């Protein structure tokens, strides 16, 4: 029945840890459409990005498991896209038997907080690449301060990034891949699966990071926006405004170095609530 | 399909690592002298390195995704090999003239401008068979002739053309002392093309290569060919995370955007380990990631000859490390943890101390025995060292007005020596960057 | 074996078979198939329905081939140089309007149809019963059905119009060889490029429409009609 | 049935073209050297062996419809082989009334005249055995005596006694230069019974031609016996549409009277990729379904240099893409909806899109191979170019006055050449009317 290989393919597809091109090239298309929340037109050229990625990979078989079983999932509205999104998955037999609406939940989950991550970063890297050439710059120190600012959050999503895969999926799976070899057994299986919703469902409660992230994330969306227009009076008053928008985010950024050493930032959260209310 | 690469071969080094490195790949990917496949290998699933760096004919017979440009010796090389008919023919171009390159710029730039045309096109033509072309890897010399003339001529056509694609440069820097008495003329030519035309340059520095090679592989008489042969090693293990499916942070944009923050530092140092592992008659035996970091600072045991003092205590601008094999992370994570707050460079208190590290692994297209591998990237302001030694030949060879006579003839030199005080006057403003860099005075605060 | 004992030398007759008579035998025209055991007690029944169905494709098939043969017809004529600068300028008008609607029988036949009966042989092939013939015809007669409402209902009304405007044409052209033929000759000429040029401003619209396969402004127009 | 094409051959070349050709279509037909069919079923009407180029006999040794004038050598050459009985001896018509045509049109046409009737037996009785004449191909060369002026004439006698049916000519043209300045004339006087009485011309433009045989063959021992392999599988492969019309969807009449905008614009470039061996080593080049439809987007193979290789800033009247073997069809689609929509070809203001692509398959009478091939097949209003040279060259040789001796006897050269000087202003008037029609004034209301 040949369950090793598809063992395989599970870990590849659900734990998501050998997609990474496509994620990257479903991501370049319709970027517009994903910042936004539900539109009824995003939906309809999302399908289609679907419908594509569904031709494009596996001929290893008469039959794709991956692309035909999963597709992924857009809640409808008419707040962005991203959280809209959902992993779903069309069951097999007999091999269903052995699947459970715990586990798929568990792997949706880690696709979704692994894509999150992952669209920020393309992002990140295409401003800079630009900036780094003679359009953008030069017709003094505000171009400094946008250098600088953009080489620490280079710095810290790279270091993020690393945490994540290290001390989550590279951990995990780890231990995962030992389990079934040593014991080769039926109930080395189920031990396993226990141990696949678990460390997740540990990392979960341990990191709860995303909302202050994305607080920063669309900060940075609206800096990046900016910087994007390249080339008096206007540009000064404007500058002036960017830079109180620079020192906040500089004072969080330099209470968030102290979380790394020991969890917490406490400005960020404090920033959000002083805009509740003061 | 892959973010497909192009890498252009100019120059007798350049040709010489290039056509190793196809070598190298081909037995690793296990597949023949001219890319054909095992009976193992027409089965379900291999590595997805083939679409980057390969193209297919499509019966399983793989081709390099490499242009080479010389005149008739490395060609001829080629041709006498079985490695020809594995590199499509019209990617390799091979010219003369009556007045050759002859390791001298000027030659080889006047005859770069009569085949302007010629170049673009065998260029264009590459360009419109890739499909979702990420960018260049150029491979050369400034000991060429033509790596040097030719290939200043094409980067300066490379940068007007496409601003949208990566430019990438390997640049091989001459072995140990002065060969001839205007090489620091040659060298800044090359050495202005360099610093405005690309995006970024990875320094590889023949004098440093050649210490490893005469001593740690042993050769009791040495040649150019033979460190040819670690740097085509050492250029593909580093792209071996890109060719190795399950990363996607191997990425030559993130790893360059992390890397690169302003167009000012783009020189890259390489340090590597091991060396170990040849002609095998002394022990081989697996390191652990303190003996790896440890090795790497060590200047003439590290690929690049940057002539620091004190074995780099000087100001790091960025650190990324990549370790090859299964290890325990968590060990290495705490070590490392107190190695960056030991502090063994400089930094400033103007700018974090930002250490990246990287994971790979191993193909298992070939066998391993997994041991104890790095290759760190590093941009580095002790390289200045270098370029200052270089710019007091330059200012020497200037002030006796003589020797500045062969370039003269030229027309280009003719009408104006002025571009050479130009260069010499802004590689004196590239040097004092870098140095203001090392302070906290290199930013508004 | 082959044409002797194939379905074309023994199995066709030709039918007359119309609801009405008109000024043309053409409309008039249908083809008949003899007998065939598989639906010798499957079609034979009180419906025939499966005949029927093939008929409707084969009627659509067969005014588009009508058509084409009445345009380069009319066009090779016409090179003869009956039915100045005036014949240059109709020359390339002609050769336009047939290129437009060539283009257009390029891509319903290759588009639709050989794709799909080709994608039905290989499934065929790479593997019996009645049945698979039946699905494989369904599945044909299915995608058809689908871009038949949904394009070919503007299309058709287009095409037909078309033809008539050719034949306008290349009467009025036989005509010409005095001053009352050169005066209504012009006034034709007129007609024929305002018509064409609002034919051109639908034909980038459905020229959009092919590219994404389906546009939104030609399902506007479509709407509208209706 | 299919429509019968009757093929002239004048002068050498069109002879030793012809000869190949009749290899090519009877070993693609499998039928004999003799035309005698091969004996096991090869043929149950899988392929409908062509009646416009053959005739049968009722022995069934299939014969060619064509006809055949020169003098001795060509005949003779295909008389000493086995290819005679896919001959035919009347066809044949060798001068013994030429004595020498010199390299002058006049002297050619002159002779043409004389045996008028003789040679119309011939074509008559070629005439007589056809079912439905879909028209006539005519071979030739010009700035020949022979290939020039006999088959002008022939030309023009055919316009007015058959005006119903279709005449092509298969012209090879010089340069877009001279070393040789009578060339001009030659082809001047030939070139007014081109443009008017042909239909269609296919240009083969001899330069270019060189630079495929040259390049691609590599023999120093070429020759036109050589090359005219080349132009022998170019001919073939627009002929694959009538020859088998079991493509439902090509089939030539009706290709033909679409894709010709009216005969003012008609002298057709054709471009080829890849390239069969015929004088060199195998086709052993595959290469991707997307590979192959780059390749037929570039005119760097060129075939034909009519000016449409040169530059392309005027605008391309008609373009046919000629596709043979099968391969991918979904696949083929998705490319050539970023075909049509990337627009390649140069436009004008009213025609913006006009490119037509055809795909049939490979016989398997043939040996079975999954490498692709195409044609192009294109009029573009460039050509006007040509004629401009053709004005240079006119002016040059008109200003010495040279040989107007042969010209004076004749009534219509009376006050030396009136002929050229009738066309000089005709010429000029169609290329101001070609630029015209790039331009808006094309529809004006």
């Amino acid at each position: 029945y040949d369950l090793i290989n598809v063992l395989k393919h599970l870990q590849q597809i659900f734990l998501g840890y050998q997609s990474g091109h496509n994620v990257l090239k479903f991501l370049t298309k319709n970027m517009g459409e994903l910042t936004k929340h539900y539109r009824n037109d995003n939906n309809a050229n999302y399908d289609k990005l679907l419908q594509n990625f569904e031709l494009e990979r596996q001929s290893e078989n008469p039959n794709n498991l991956m692309r035909q079983l999963l597709m992924i999932q857009f809640d409808t509205e008419t707040k962005s896209a991203i959280y809209h999104l959902k992993f779903d998955i069309n069951i097999p037999y007999p091999l269903n038997i052995i699947i459970s609406r715990t586990c798929m939940i568990k792997y949706q989950i880690i696709l979704r907080y692994q894509l999150v991550l992952q669209y920020h970063s393309r992002l990140l890297d295409e401003t800079w690449m630009d900036l780094n050439k003679t359009p953008s710059w030069k017709y003094r120190r505000i171009v400094r301060a946008t250098r600088v600012l953009h080489a620490k959050m280079n710095h810290f999503i790279k270091t993020i990034m690393e945490y994540f895969n290290q001390n989550v999926i590279d951990k995990e799976v780890y231990s995962l891949e030992k389990c079934y070899r040593n014991p080769t057994l039926a109930v080395a299986i189920q031990n396993e699966l226990e141990g696949g919703l678990t460390n997740i469902m540990t990392n979960r409660c341990l990191s709860d990071l995303i909302p202050l992230q994305l607080q920063i994330f669309d900060i940075v969306y609206k800096f990046c926006k900016f910087i994007k227009s390249m080339r008096e009076d206007a540009a000064l008053e404007l500058i002036q405004k960017l830079i109180e928008y620079i020192s906040n985010a500089s004072s969080i950024f330099r209470k968030c170095l102290i979380n790394f050493t020991q969890e917490l930032s406490t400005e960020k959260f404090d920033f959000y609530d002083s805009s509740s209310v003061d | 399909m892959g973010g497909e690469i192009i890498t252009l071969q100019a120059g007798q080094c350049g040709n010489h690592v290039g056509k190793f490195l196809w070598s190298q790949l081909a037995k690793e990917h296990a597949i023949g002298t001219d890319g054909l496949s095992q009976l193992p290998d027409s089965s379900t699933e291999r590595d997805d390195d083939t679409k980057p760096f390969f193209r297919e004919n499509c019966r399983n017979k793989f081709t390099p995704r490499a242009i080479m440009m010389d005149s008739e010796p490395s060609v001829i090389a080629d041709v006498e090999n079985t490695f020809r008919g594995f590199f499509d023919p019209r990617n390799t171009w091979v010219a003369s003239d009556g007045a050759s390159a002859g390791n001298s710029w000027a030659n080889g730039y006047d005859i770069g401008t009569r085949n302007q045309d010629d170049i673009l096109n065998k260029i264009d033509k590459e360009i419109d068979s890739t499909d979702n072309f990420e960018g260049f890897q150029l491979l050369h010399s400034v000991a060429g002739g033509t790596g040097s003339g030719l290939g200043s001529n094409l980067l300066e056509a490379l940068c007007d053309r496409y601003p949208k694609k990566i430019l990438t440069t390997y640049s091989v820097f001459p072995a140990r002392s002065s060969e001839v008495v205007v090489q620091s003329y040659n060298t800044i030519l090359a050495l202005r093309r360099l610093i405005e035309d690309s995006d970024a340059t990875v320094v590889f520095d023949n004098a440093s290569l050649l210490n490893i090679s005469g001593k740690v592989f042993r050769n009791p008489n040495i040649d150019l060919q033979h460190t040819n042969q670690l740097i085509s090693t050492i250029i593909s293990s580093v792209t071996n995370s890109i060719r190795f499916p399950s990363y996607m942070y191997s990425s030559m944009s993130s790893i360059y955007s992390t890397l690169i923050p302003s167009p000012e530092l783009h020189f890259l140092s390489p340090s590597f380990t091991p060396f170990t592992s040849d002609y095998i008659h002394d022990d081989i035996a697996h390191k652990c990631h303190s003996s790896y970091d440890v090795m790497l600072d060590l200047l003439d045991p590290s690929n690049s000859l940057v002539s620091t003092a004190m074995n780099n205590p000087t100001y790091f601008n960025v650190y990324n490390t990549i370790i090859g094999n299964v290890e325990p992370r968590q060990i290495s994570r705490a070590m490392t943890k107190l190695q960056q707050r030991i502090k063994f460079p400089s930094w400033s208190s103007s700018a974090m101390h930002v250490n990246i590290g990287r994971r790979s692994p191993y193909l298992p297209l070939q066998p391993n025995e997994n041991e104890v591998s790095g290759m760190m990237l590093s941009n580095m302001s002790t390289v200045v060292n270098v370029f200052e030694n270089a710019c007091n030949t330059f200012d020497k060879v200037f002030a006796k007005g003589a020797f500045l006579n062969n370039y003269n003839v030229g027309d280009l030199f003719q009408s104006m020596q002025n571009v050479q005080d130009e260069f010499a006057e802004s590689r004196e403003v590239v040097q004092s960057l870098m140095e203001d860099y090392v302070a906290a005075e290199q930013d508004s605060y | 074996n082959s044409p002797r004992n194939s379905s074309v030398i023994n199995g066709l007759d030709a039918r007359v078979l119309d609801l009405g008579h008109g000024s043309v035998g053409w409309d008039v025209f249908t083809l008949d198939y003899i007998l065939y055991p598989p639906l010798s007690l499957v079609l034979n029944v009180n419906r025939p329905f499966g005949r029927k169905e093939y008929l409707r494709i084969f009627n659509f098939l067969w005014r588009f081939k009508k058509n084409n043969y009445f345009y380069q017809k009319e066009m090779l004529k016409s090179n003869d140089i009956i039915r100045i600068n005036k014949l240059s300028r109709i020359s390339i008008l002609r050769t336009q309007f047939q290129q437009f609607n060539s283009k257009m029988e390029s891509y319903y036949l290759n588009c639709i149809i050989e794709e799909n009966f080709k994608e039905m042989t290989r499934k065929l092939q790479r593997t019996l019963n009645i049945d698979e013939l039946e699905s494989v015809h369904n599945t044909f007669l299915t995608n058809i059905l689908s871009h038949k409402l949904f394009a070919t209902q503007p299309y058709p009304t287009s095409l037909v119009l078309l033809l008539n405007s050719v034949y306008e044409f290349v009467k009025v052209y036989c005509n010409l060889n005095s001053n009352g033929l050169l005066g209504k000759f012009n006034t034709n000429l007129k007609e024929i490029v305002s018509q064409y040029k609002n034919f051109k401003d639908r034909l980038y619209i459905f020229r959009a429409d092919l590219k994404n396969d389906g546009d939104e402004e030609l399902f506007l127009l479509s709407k509208s009609l209706r």
